[PDB]
């Protein structure tokens, strides 16, 4: 009547009374992110691995703008991933900030290599250098 | 010697480490008051506990952080460079080291060697962001990764991604083939290597004779490294090992929660459930210090293993400085053997280290002297080789390769006075 | 973190550990000595097992305090005494030398480098081949052209110089993409 796993688990399930072969599976119990900074009011939520979908409907409900990143949904943050920052201090993972000017969602490049203006090529078999 | 090759060894370094975050209360206790008012009295282990792992844990990107920084140190590339037609310079293909694909170079940073290393393991930061992804969803069967996160068990990303570190090694490997060559001491590749062989004790003839010869073995050499590692090499097993004990260590802490540890039961639902309240406070109590005891030792073991990891990298970064971006005089440092150059490049939780290594492969015996006395009773020694007497005429050859040279002022040193046991040869005039 | 430590270490002695009072003189007339083994036992327990803690944690970080001060030794071997052909060791970038102080509970090391502020291009030349078809190459600089004349310059300063045989290192055979001067004897 019943399904276990290698461990003592239980994945399984019959019913009795219909023929009917069902599984089981734990809801979420997860946690939550929160980003602050001392000159603002509001926080910055993140719910990691998680679709804003499943947020609001099952989760909770509020009133704040949202959107979906890499790493989860984020509440009370705009979609700004085209500006780098290189001194961020709210530090997220997988190269990504929030800062503060109202919360911005931001890249992070804190070392960049240093262009010239110069070609690659060999001409009368000289190179161009910069002394 | 009188004839050569160049040959290829890899090396693994370890630099970072998963980062493993523990809900305390979730884990002794779960959706419990009972259990919380009774683990109260216990108002330290918790905090201490977290703030050990918030410790580890900053640690961790600061290292990584000190390596994207040593990375890129001196790199100065140049604006009117892409990788897209620009692969091939003085014979030496390099193509499957370079990333910038696409017309803005970003978005793929990894190329076809960090794509065959990184194919192999797949339980990487990406791959534990898409299986955290999968535990909301899908009727397929339960992993383990999401049975552990929904009981205070869970790995975060670090603050680099992998695509940036290969965009490092990327601009590192380039910068030292293209002017300006802001990694070889502002010399072409072609040339650095020509010296770096002639400074063993080999002539400049056969050097620039031999150019393409030479092109071609280091062509194959790192054609070997690439295919090399569809096979049982110790690299791709080291690769293999941290996140094989990774998930030992996980799925040991996990299996703490269904341990009776003297109890009557390993679930607080059928202690509550069966028992008067003034008496289940016993079997609880014994549930929270079994559960605490084991939380203090994954701690302990995990503060233990940290350092390790964190001297690996700080050798990992003196490697990069003293073997990739120049050559010291440390002999079996980079390599075993006689070292030529190294390139570096990513991998999943370190780097990957080629080195480039001189070997004979056919000798010949030969009569050498260690010094010659002359007219004025003055000594001669070599500079880098030997003496040799060819056609009834002193001669010099070098050490690594047999090449007879009439003997100058260029690969000779001096001495007012010569030694008891130096051949005696008073018809060399210099 | 000293400072935390040693109050964490503290708080210990505050805490029950599952018995009915933290204190240990208060359960010496409330209660009776077979009654009050059992209460001192979880005390006891609970103190030991701070202690193990700290000892244990103590003893990780003294680990971390020796290789610091085993570089620091190497650090002023090599970089305050005498200067080793390493890159990037004491510094980051041309180190010219560096100084040692005293610091509380350390060293404070000052390095000195050498760095540029306004650059100029040119055009250079990795090497020449000259009339002997002899091949000479700049020991650590380049070779530029200036009124018509092949002159000599370095690598960190722009100042031409005529070439001698003290700046150059010659060989026999020039190679196959080295600029044709058949001009500069030498
Ligand atoms: C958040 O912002 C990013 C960057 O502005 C958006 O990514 C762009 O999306 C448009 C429309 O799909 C594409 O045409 C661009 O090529 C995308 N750019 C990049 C760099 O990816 C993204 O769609 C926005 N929204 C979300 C939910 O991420
Ligand atoms: C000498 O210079 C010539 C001209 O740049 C080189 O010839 C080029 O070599 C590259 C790399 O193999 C090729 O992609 C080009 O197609 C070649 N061009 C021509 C016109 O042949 C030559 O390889 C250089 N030789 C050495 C030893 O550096
Ligand atoms: C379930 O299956 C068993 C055996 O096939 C059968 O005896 C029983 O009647 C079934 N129950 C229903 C509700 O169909
Ligand atoms: C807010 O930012 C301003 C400008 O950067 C700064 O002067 C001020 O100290 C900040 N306030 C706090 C509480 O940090
Ligand atoms: C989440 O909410 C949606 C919409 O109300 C519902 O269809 C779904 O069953 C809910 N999921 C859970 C786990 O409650
Ligand atoms: C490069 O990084 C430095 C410091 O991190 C920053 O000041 C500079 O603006 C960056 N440049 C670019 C082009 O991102
Ligand atoms: C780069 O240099 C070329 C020639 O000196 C010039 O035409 C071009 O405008 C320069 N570009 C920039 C961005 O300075
Ligand atoms: C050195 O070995 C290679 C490969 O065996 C061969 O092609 C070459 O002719 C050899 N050189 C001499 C001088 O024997
Ligand atoms: C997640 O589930 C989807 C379902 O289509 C599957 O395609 C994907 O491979 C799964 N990812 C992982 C990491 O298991």
């Amino acid at each position: 009547n019943l399904l276990y796993d290698s461990n003592g688990n239980i994945i399984g399930f019959k019913d009795f009374v219909t023929n009917k072969t069902y599984n089981i599976f734990p809801c979420y119990a997860g946690r939550v992110s929160a980003a602050f900074h001392q000159n603002a009011s509001s926080l910055a939520l993140l719910y990691r691995n998680l679709k804003c979908s499943y947020v609001l409907n099952n989760i909770s409900l509020t009133t704040q703008p949202y959107f979906d990143s890499y790493l989860g949904c984020v509440f009370n943050a705009d979609n700004l991933t085209d500006y780098s920052v290189s001194s961020c201090a709210l530090r997220m993972g997988s190269g990504f900030c929030v800062d503060y000017n109202s919360y911005r969602f931001v890249t992070f490049e804190p070392f960049n290599v240093s262009f010239v203006n110069d070609s690659i090529e060999s001409v009368g078999g000289l190179y161009e250098i910069k002394i | 010697p009188t004839n050569f090759t160049i040959v290829g060894q890899e090396e693994f370094i370890q630099t970072n480490s998963p980062k493993v975050t523990i809900d305390c209360s979730l884990f002794v206790c779960s959706n419990y008051a009972a259990c919380h008012d009774l683990l109260s009295e216990y108002g330290t282990f918790c905090d201490n506990i977290n703030s050990i792992l918030d410790e580890v844990n900053g640690l961790l990107d600061t290292t990584q952080l000190h390596v994207a920084d040593t990375l890129m140190q001196g790199v100065t590339l140049s604006s009117n460079l892409n990788t897209n037609l620009h692969f091939d310079v003085d014979n030496i293909n390099f193509k499957s080291l370079v990333g910038c694909l696409g017309p803005h170079c970003g978005s793929s940073s990894r190329s076809f060697f960090e794509d065959l290393l990184f194919d192999k393991v797949k339980l990487s930061d990406v791959g534990f962001v898409e299986a955290y992804n999968n535990c909301t969803g899908g009727s397929e069967i339960r992993d383990l990764l999401c049975v552990q996160s929904f009981n205070g068990i869970k790995v975060l990303p670090p603050i680099l991604s992998e695509s940036q570190i290969s965009g490092y090694t990327t601009a590192a490997t380039v910068a030292a083939m293209f002017p300006p060559w802001s990694a070889a001491a502002g010399i072409p590749f072609s040339l650095n290597v020509q010296y770096r062989i002639n400074g063993l004790g080999v002539t400049m003839d056969v050097l620039n004779k031999n150019q393409k010869l030479i092109a071609t073995a280091f062509n194959n050499a790192l054609l070997s490294i690439q295919n090399g590692f569809s096979a049982t090499n110790s690299a791709l097993a080291k690769i293999q090992s941290v996140v094989n004990s990774n998930a030992q260590a996980l799925n040991s802490l996990l299996q703490q929660l269904f341990n009776k540890f003297g109890a009557i039961s390993s679930s607080l639902q059928e202690i509550l459930s069966r028992l008067d309240p003034p008496e289940a406070q016993v079997q609880i109590d014994r549930l929270i210090n079994g559960r605490l005891t084991a939380l203090n030792a994954y701690v302990s073991q995990q503060l233990s293993d940290i350092s390790l990891v964190k001297f690996g990298a700080a050798l990992a970064m003196e490697k990069v400085n003293e073997c990739v971006k120049s050559q010291s005089p440390r002999i079996n440092f980079c390599g075993n053997g006689n070292h030529i150059l190294s390139l570096v490049q990513n991998a999943p939780y370190g780097l990957l280290f080629m080195h480039f290594s001189y070997k004979p492969i056919s000798f010949k015996t030969v009569l050498v002297s260690p010094g010659l006395c002359i007219s004025g009773d003055v000594g001669i020694a070599p500079k880098q080789g030997y003496f040799i007497k060819h056609n009834d005429h002193w001669m010099f050859t070098g050490s690594s390769y047999y090449y007879p040279e009439p003997i100058s002022d260029k690969n000779v040193v001096f001495m007012n006075t010569c030694s008891v046991n130096f051949t005696k040869a008073p018809l060399v005039y210099l």
